[PDB]
RNA sequence: CUUGACUGCGAGACAGACACGUCGAGCAGGUACGAAAGUAGGUCUUAGUGAUCCGGUGGUUCUGUAUGGAAGGGCCAUCG
RNA sequence: AGCCUGCUUGUGUAGGAUAGGUGGGAGGCUUUGAAGCGUGGACGCCAGUUCGCGUGGAGCCAUCCUUGAAAUACCACCCUGGCAUGCUUGAGGUUCUAACUCUGGUCCGUAAUCCGGAUCGAGGACAGUGUAUGGUGGGCAGUUUGACUGGGGCGGUCUCC
RNA sequence: AUUAAAAACACAGCACUCUGCAAACACGAAAGUGGACGUAUAGGGUGUGACGCCUGCCCGGUGCCGGAAGGUUAAUUGAUGGGGUUAGCGCAAGCGAAGCUCUUGAUCGAAGCCCCGGUAAACGGCGGCCGUAACUAUAACGGUCCUAAGGUAGCGAAAUU
RNA sequence: AAUGGGUCAGCGACUUAUAUUCAGUGGCAAGCUUAACCGUAUAGGGUAGGCGUAGCGAAAGCGAGUCUUAAUAGGGCGUUUAGUCGCUGGGUAUAGACCCGAAACCGGGCGAUCUAUCCAUGAGCAGGUUGAAGGUUAGGUAACACUGACUGGAGGACCGAACCCACUCCCGUUGAAAAGGUAGGGGAUGACUUGUGGAUCGGAGUGAAAGGCUAAUCAAGCUCGGAGAUAGCUGGUUCUC
RNA sequence: GAGUCGGCAAACAGACUUUGAUCCGGAGAUCUCUGAAUGGGGGAACCCACCUAGGAUAACCUAGGUAUCUUGUACUGAAUCCAUAGGUGCAAGAGGCGAACCAGGGGAACUGAAACAUCUAAGUACCCUGAGGAAAAGAAAUCAACCGAGAUUCCCUUAG
């Protein structure tokens, strides 16, 4: 779903407050792109759908780090 | 943040750590074997291997002397 | 003259479902005037108007979320 | 748009010529400031200044010498018309490939017009998506659309004297 | 279906407009699918409704299409000013550097709109003012005006008087 | 000659909880009373709290006293002297709140065995007419034309049964039938009729378009929930003096 | 410890029991078909199979196996050299149902406001996902005013 592979962000719902006050119930989505990240120790790209926060995770924590416990919680790359 | 390795580029340098945009690391830079990000994991591993990169990195012009002499021939035929 | 188109009030009434509304001295702050008794709290009288809640402004002795302050609030004046 | 070093151009009244400016500085004599005229080179708020003076190891511009509201050399700091350009932040254009994209080819998983993975090609930092924002929006929605009244509608009326 | 079988709807033909293919479009929070295993002689949508003779005038309003590039304009940016706290100097009164903070909000901002042109087989419009002639109501006129322009061929007491 | 009731018998409409006010009746009394809870438990403990004994002011505050203004000067409120907790009634508040009753709105389902289109695969259309394009031939032309003859068998062709429809009359209207019948009528090789299986559904399908159809229901199906919606409206509200 | 062969269902048959039945508890055995349904299909209670072991004379039979996904492990190995994907086998576990309670995800509207839109109704109803016998919460980056109190949850008050 629009969930991201790293942080585990998923949409949230919220309101559309107008100008008179009404609420419109909306819902908020993540930013996911789909990104290919590479491994210098598999030598091959992995292919990951992930918030632009979840890079930034990426590139404080290492991919080698981060792909560390995304199968420690069992995902798919 | 990154720790260049070849010098035949545009602005490619050798021993200066350069700040530059997040995706021109991510893309360009990491994945060729031409960097690593800012760790201290290997950077005193750097300073034990500063004689290696002196062998290969010297031929690298020296093996594009020969090779450049069949490449100026135009002997392709159409 | 150049301010009583005063400030604090106010016995007691009239009107009145309520909210409103109308009439009305003496001491002072203090007064124009009159040289004085005295008259003056707007206009001969009855129309010329609009609640609350939100804001705005100027005061304030009041409040001021540990304390000193401020912010915000209250009170009084007045605007939209 | 900022910044930068050597920082060189100051052409009004008048002054031989020059005022963006303050201090030591009253002589510049280290080939004097090689020179009267002046060849060539730039510029001119037009005949003002700088460099091999055409020759070269020589007194010219005279520091109040006169004038001008502050004066001419010695030597330290800065801004200007701004100079080349490194260090760089803003809006273009076409370009580059490596993000991204492909409802293109080819391989493989595979006995698959799905899907991935590999690679070739194309587009390319665009597109597209998230988020914030302006515009449009009966496509859809929740509603409102007063009372009096010789029935209702139309008209008039609604508070005060 | 069960009071309306018609003049209504459909239609062939016609025109207008969109759409260069991952098409316009439609169903889908999305993947995907339909369009279509089609490709402008095609597909979608709109209006007219065989055929014959034809299809006048008006681009102001509103829509759509194109256009300079000016003015107004959103988030974002955060110049400058005004405050709140308090180190400290001054005997104190005081101001108050620095902070931190609250408001202010110059500049920077696109589309749209204002503006200019085209577009009516786009949605639409094709006058009322009087005396004229006459009569129930008229553009034939001289018209007075007014408007974007004031009805052409046809037809006419009509499925309309 | 306005409403309701055919009749009988059963049933059927002012309740309950929690806050509160007033009255009556009690216990204690300048005090009164506990709540959770404890409890060998309707006892007893538990006085946190609530109200009372003091008010006035927006408030700091002051207190049998503030405000105001430079004004202790002038009025409003209070002030010597009974309250509390039950219990039983009368009211009120919040709950469906005396009972019954909408059209409707929203949420989860069910449904295209009827119907509306569509998709796949099957088959139905007695009989009689008409005589398109093409052929062949003669005749005619420079071959092209162009006229006969023969052949051919086209068509949202014609006439007509099955079949499908449903224009008109009458009957029927408590029907044989919640839409028929009888006598006539339209199409009947097609944009036809039909079996079987499938696809699409509720602000949603489907519609040669009527707001039609989506199981005798459709300007938003059915069912179950929100739900005892709401009803300033209607009707009804039962023993006696 | 004297009657019994369940009930509607009383009778009748044929019987069983003091060598102890019926009856009552504990443990085991059997337990067809469907149903998560699990070998594959399917219109639930049906249809068609495969593999191994043993037995059976041109027909079968008996006892086990044969689902998927997750995790783990062994062997195997594409594009591609390496080894990743993938493949296969073994173990272990999960699925489904249940009135409420619980933690979350998504969330109305009639209604009240004497209209209605902010608001209410109400984070209610409803749908969905997990867990447990309870769950959640929980051991102070918590409150308090210069005095102190110390986790959480629950009831009573402060107090409408």
């Amino acid at each position: 779903s629009r969930v991201c592979q790293v942080t585990g962000k998923g949409p949230v719902t919220g309101n559309n407050i107008s100008h008179a006050h009404n609420k419109t119930r909306r819902r908020f989505l993540p930013n996911l792109q789909h990104h290919r990240f590479w491994v210098e120790s598999e030598k091959r790209f992995v292919r990951l759908r992930v918030s632009a926060k979840g890079m930034r995770i990426i590139d404080k924590r290492g991919i080698e780090a981060v792909l560390a416990d995304l199968r420690a919680r069992g995902e798919k790359f | 943040e990154v720790i260049l390795l070849e010098k035949v580029a545009n602005l490619g340098n050798l021993g200066d750590k350069v700040n530059i945009k997040g995706g021109y690391a991510r893309n360009f830079l990491l994945p060729q074997g031409k960097a690593t990000v800012a760790t201290a994991e290997n950077v005193a591993a750097f300073e034990a291997r500063r004689a290696e990169l002196e062998k290969a990195a010297a031929e690298k012009k020296a093996a594009a002397e020969a090779r450049a002499a069949q490449l100026s021939e135009l002997v392709v035929t159409l």
